[PDB]
DNA sequence: GGGGTGGTCGCTGTTCAATACATGCACAGGATGTATATATCTGACACGTGCCTGGAGACTAGGGAGTAATCCCCTTGGCGGTTAAAACGCGGGGGACAGCGCGTACGTGCGTTTAAGCGGTGCTAGAGCTGTCTACGACCAATTGAGCGGCCTCGGCACCGGGATTCTCCAGGGCGGCCGCGTATAGGGTCCAGCCC
DNA sequence: GGGCTGGACCCTATACGCGGCCGCCCTGGAGAATCCCGGTGCCGAGGCCGCTCAATTGGTCGTAGACAGCTCTAGCACCGCTTAAACGCACGTACGCGCTGTCCCCCGCGTTTTAACCGCCAAGGGGATTACTCCCTAGTCTCCAGGCACGTGTCAGATATATACATCCTGTGCATGTATTGAACAGCGACCACCCC
């Protein structure tokens, strides 16, 4: 079962914290070494990001929607 | 609520009908008007045998579903699926035209 | 007391017309002279491309449940192989219409 | 009447009555046969006179119209082709 | 309505230089296109006659072959000692292509690639594959035949790369599945639930799309085994 | 007397049938238009050498053989109209 | 000794002398022209002698000739190319 | 006794050969007769060609700073033209090379 | 560090060079080697003049460069700038070859 | 006496080469195979035909107006070999 | 060192049916590469003869020329009211190519649509279109030429569009740019920093890549006034 | 006995769990379009007949091609130096490509308009067929000069080395926008003074 | 007399602006490449020379086609009527395309390998030329039968209608993941009771 996929995005998310967010691409590949089936899930992680960026908990550096790269939020 | 089948289908339906038939598409007699202005834009009071004109319109035909299909394939060559006169120039230039 | 006449055509055993053939030849500005076996060799070649597309129309007019060829059949055989496509690449059959082919990338999910 | 205007219309349908001998054909597919006829006719004609041309020869022969089936013909066509006109023409020389 | 091709000598025992003939009989007219195949115990079979008179490319002049209609014969003049061999009448004037029971006869550069043994359990399938080289692919068909010491040679059907178009005997539809790669020159053939029956030696062979042209080559053959 | 503008009687519709024996799925609204140009251009080449031929044969009919004699030259044999 | 071999050199190289009188030629570009030359007489030569066979005659004439020309170069090529055989046939009619 | 050879060419004004032009037509199984104006016209067309060619030629040497017309000049003046281009559309001239020709969108910036 | 032009610097002075010259772009002698392996095939004992490889050579080189000419056309036409197989497959295919 | 693998030859800088003289800037590493597949094709066509011409001349040398007639008769007329 | 063209009479006057014979003289052999042009008061000239003997399509036997070198003439035989005009002789053997001076004589379907008047100030830029239509847009050259009241009429130079290539009048080089656009049939003309000695008529003229061919079918001329 | 502290109880807040809601996937049913079947009736294919012209039969006349001899050209083959090109490897830049998001262009459907198709009639322009006669072209013999092979020679150009200009790439200096901290401001807490209970 | 509230003051909290730092653009400098120019030799153009064979002059014979006359076919025009197709509009979905980010695939540039090129010599196979000569094919006259035009009849199939199956679209029901709210537990505060001084 595991936690909801929001915990293992801000995990991923704040694995590393580049200069820039991290991308989407690049925070799917981190869901699926942590063990995550990304594969049936595309809709669920896209949804949570938009979530994650309507609650301000994450703030959305380049792109718009799920586009672009995420980073924490100023706290 | 009335019945609407989703966009491609009666495209595809269509073409299935018309690629296992084999009666010529343009109208006969605006084509034979079409084809007496051009003849008449080199002799004037020119005459025409009906099987001439069948033969012109059947060459026209011909000539384009070639180059539609000609077409078709640099428009998936592309990456997309409508054919678009950019398309349409790449087939005739390739063709030599 | 002539001998009864043959033809050449039964003489070489094809269907085709050497007689004729030869004349095409003579008449058609080819050369100044014509060999006797080079209308039995044309005929014959004639006459066996003649007997390959109407075989191949025949297959596919019983194959439509159709008796009788017609032009469409002539086209679903000459297109149907490659050989004779090559041949005829640059000829229109008109009533022909065209060989069933929708691209892959085309058909629904 | 008319002015007599041949075509290989009874010859085509002597092949068809041999090879299928219950099928028919239509004015249009005899019409289409008969061009085709007509056009393999030219090309084999005009290959024989360019070859004949080419080699200072002023007879067209039975080599001339082999090379020419081979040059235009593909393939197994063209080997099947030679074969019957090499057969047509020894029986024809054994009368 | 298949069209049974009955050879009259099932074996044959004959002397060095001596002349011997091979009669075959079709059940229905097949229009003179009748062929004739030699083929050496655990070897291929290679072509010696086609179009019912017809020599095969190398084939030496001593053999010779007659006959139109229904009744269709093979001769050979010089017996030598590679001869002996079983011979085949094979049909294709008519959709399903029939080999006759083949003679057995005692006396006293194009390369079609194929795949070696398998062993497979049943209810498993099998994907046996034909590289094809020597020649421009597209212009002739692969064909697949089905050896069994029980049932002979059968037809089981081919492939056009030309335009993929297939054909199947009937008793191997479902069973038997052909496709092709262009880009590889290769054909493979696929059989589903395999079956103890199914255990025979698999040729390819080619032929081109002209009616009397005849299967001319054949791969060295798959020896499918069902456990 | 005088024709004007009979290209437009080559239809969209006709366009689209023609495309669709082509094999053509999705048409761009230019296509037609396109279309019309090409087609246009094409008859003006064969009926050029068809009155060519009809001129010089001293005839003032343009005949089913005259158009088969132009195609055959544009290297577009067909096949169905000579005799 | 050697056998003899007909060239369009000569006359190329006139037609060059008129054209531009301080130029001059290389022996591959002659050669091409040659080719040129042999291709051209090829084809008006070849459909002048379909129209006659169409027409059912069997002369060439300057007629056929100029209709091959028409047939055969397009456009201002065409128009050039009969306006200069013309004056050719007239000047030769009266000389 | 006989009047004093004036050869065909001069009588035309032409330069080519008419008589060549004749001969050549008679023998080419072109047709049974050739008409007197034939090869006259036939001579006129290819030397209008071959001086139109010829000039082009010696422009674009010129260009060059070329005395002699050569393969590359020959090849530049074709190509540069439509009705050269189209009349030789299907002509590879040996050592001709092609064209300098560069899609934009190669182009830097 | 040493000078180094960017990718396309040097491509573009390439096909400046190239598309300037005239010459013959494949090496002779395993050209003629190619030829005389290929002609093994259709008649054994055969010799060849100089002048029939070259022509050969001047041949195939022209053609080779057209096929080179409409794969480029492709290549843009899919808006990339790297000429691939299926490029080529796509110029010859409606060049119908 | 024996060619064997010739095709290589051709070599992969001469393919470029060749395209850079057809205009083309960026070459996919798959592009050598498949042209020295289509040479190969070419030269099997026009060398078939020109052997077919040497073979009815019964000579045994293959000339340059026999690869002149093979390409003039494939629809590539070549000048500048004795056409 | 550009050739000068002598049209030695400069004015003529004739009755009706009479002959009238004007002359031109050549600098330099333009080598019978000469056209006669006929302009009515405020109309685009239409081309009379070229290659110094042929006459224009359209045009009557009337007209007669000859001469080849650098001595030519120009005949009209059987005057009309409508001969009253002025005529000018245009070689075009040599690059930049030069009109004559002009002959006043008075007595007692292509489609170049070229754009309205213009009125500019110095400094500034005009871009002249010119549609084109009745043709092959790409088989023939546009030649723009320049008519002042003063000056005649100058050839300012022209667009292949078929490769786009161009060539320019060294009097006018900077001051003029050609373009041309293929999907709509049209060549325009840029005039560089605009000055009151460039008030004139410009006229955009077809011409066949032909060496013999001349400038035949004309604009109906933009007039560019400036302050 | 009073004050302070601790203990217990009650109330509130937080956390956890349960329930309801939003999202997506799969199956079923209905609509519809192509397909499959006879029935019918119109006409196109196919067969008979007769006539004539083109193909067969027999002969002449000669010349085109096959066949043999000879020469010598031009193709093949081995050889050995000289680089120029091919090959291999490596660092990295930019281009292919995959994923996503948005706008609108194109597909589907329906009501209205238009003109295509048919069929039927009338007329004449011209295709095409025949007969005459003759201008023009094929064929042969004599003549000769234009064109082809050979020889030569000398000037245009290929090659080369040394400056020149232009182009191409990177580095240094001036400039804009954003973020963290500093400064000013405002709000709340507090202490004293006055008023009310 | 005490507590509550209002006024004055001080402490904390908040909002905006400025300097520093990261990203960007423009201009100058260096070097490599392409050009360009003058010198030099070398071999191909192009000019002359003699011979020979094919082009020209002249003449004969006949026939291909220009032309004129007549027939009669089919192409052109026109008109009415039916109805199918085109057109125009509404509306909605999915497809083009623009953006972002990743990764790895060619590109550019060295050094090492190799084999191509070129000059050289030597050998002989076969191409090309010439001569003879005879087998085959053109040209011609006669004769008859194969093929083409006319005519006629009838069966394959085009068209029509009725039913059948396969496919296409969507509605609904279930699953599942998530958000909200209610309840339960625990912690804190307040009040009472008990213990200590």
């Amino acid at each position: 079962s595991g936690p909801p996929v929001s915990e293992l995005i801000t995990k991923a998310v704040a694995a590393s914290k580049e200069r820039s967010g991290v991308s989407l691409a690049a925070l799917k590949k981190a869901l699926a070494a942590a063990g995550y089936d990304v594969e049936k899930n595309n809709s669920r992680i896209k949804l949570g990001l938009k979530s994650l960026v309507s609650k301000g908990t994450l703030v959305q550096t380049k792109g718009t929607g799920a586009s672009g790269s995420f980073k924490l939020n100023k706290k | 609520k009335p019945h609407r089948y989703r966009p491609g289908t009666v495209a595809l339906r269509e073409i299935r009908r018309y690629q296992k038939s084999t009666e010529l598409l343009i109208r006969k007699l605006p084509f034979q008007r079409l084809v007496r202005e051009i003849a008449q834009d080199f002799k004037t009071d020119l005459r025409f045998q009906s099987s001439a004109v069948m033969a012109l319109q059947e060459a026209c035909e011909a000539y384009l579903v070639g180059l539609f299909e000609d077409t078709n394939l640099c428009a998936i060559h592309a990456k997309r699926v409508t054919i678009m006169p950019k398309d349409i120039q790449l087939a005739r230039r390739i063709r030599g035209e | 007391a002539r001998a009864k006449a043959k033809t050449r055509s039964s003489r070489a055993g094809l269907q085709f017309p050497v007689g004729r053939v030869h004349r095409l030849l003579r008449k058609g500005n080819y050369s100044e002279r014509v060999g006797a076996g080079a209308p039995v060799y044309l005929a014959a070649v004639l006459e066996y491309l003649t007997a390959e597309i109407l075989e191949l129309a025949g297959n596919a007019a019983r194959d439509n449940k159709k008796t009788r060829i017609i032009p469409r059949h002539l086209q679903l055989a000459i297109r149907n192989d490659e050989e004779l496509n090559k041949l005829l690449g640059r000829v229109t059959i008109a009533q022909g219409g065209v060989l069933p082919n929708i691209q892959a990338v085309l058909l629904p999910k | 009447k008319r002015s007599r205007k041949e075509s290989y219309s009874i010859y085509v349908y002597k092949v068809l009555k041999q090879v299928h001998p219950d099928t028919g054909i239509s004015s249009k597919a005899m019409g289409i046969m008969n061009s085709f006829v007509n056009d393999i006719f030219e090309r084999i004609a005009g290959e024989a006179s360019r070859l004949a041309h080419y080699n200072k020869r002023s007879t067209i022969t039975s080599r001339e119209i082999q090379t020419a089936v081979r040059l235009l013909l593909p393939g197994e066509l063209a080997k099947h082709a030679v074969s019957e006109g090499t057969k047509a023409v020894t029986k024809y020389t054994s009368a | 309505m298949d069209i049974k091709m009955t050879q009259s000598p099932s074996s044959m025992h004959a002397s060095l230089g001596e002349r011997v003939t091979i009669t075959c009989k079709a059940s229905q007219d097949i229009r003179s296109y009748l062929s004739w195949y030699q083929q050496k115990p655990w070897k291929s079979p290679k072509t010696l006659i086609y179009y019912a008179t017809s020599l095969a490319d190398g084939v030496p002049s001593r053999f010779s072959g007659s006959g139109s209609g229904q009744d269709f014969s093979l001769t050979i003049n010089n017996l030598e000692s590679d001869d002996t061999a079983t011979y085949y009448c094979l049909q294709h004037g008519e959709s399903p292509y029939t080999f006759g029971s083949g003679t057995k006869l005692e006396i006293k550069e194009v390369q079609l690639q194929q795949s070696g043994p398998e062993l497979v359990e049943p209810g498993t399938s099998v994907k046996m594959p034909c590289k094809a080289s020597g020649y421009t692919f597209t212009s002739y068909t692969i064909q697949w035949v089905k050896q069994t010491p029980r049932q002979g040679l059968e037809w089981i059907g081919y492939i056009y790369p030309y335009n993929a178009g297939t054909k199947y005997n009937e008793k191997f539809k479902g069973k038997a599945t052909l496709t092709s790669d262009k880009s590889s020159s290769t054909v493979y053939m696929e059989l589903s639930s395999l079956t103890s029956e199914d255990s025979a030696v698999y040729y390819c062979a080619r032929k081109s799309s002209r009616l009397r042209s005849t299967l001319d080559y054949w791969g060295q053959g798959t020896s499918v085994t069902v456990s | 007397k005088v024709l004007r503008d009979n290209i437009q009687g080559i239809t969209k519709p006709a366009i689209r049938r023609l495309a669709r024996r082509g094999g053509v799925k999705r048409i761009s609204g230019l296509i037609y238009e396109e279309t019309r140009g090409v087609l246009k251009v094409f008859l003006e080449n064969v009926i050029r050498d068809a009155v060519t031929y009809t001129e010089h044969a001293k005839r003032k009919t343009v005949t089913a053989m005259d158009v088969v004699y132009a195609l055959k030259r544009q290297g577009r044999t067909l096949y169905g109209f000579g005799g």
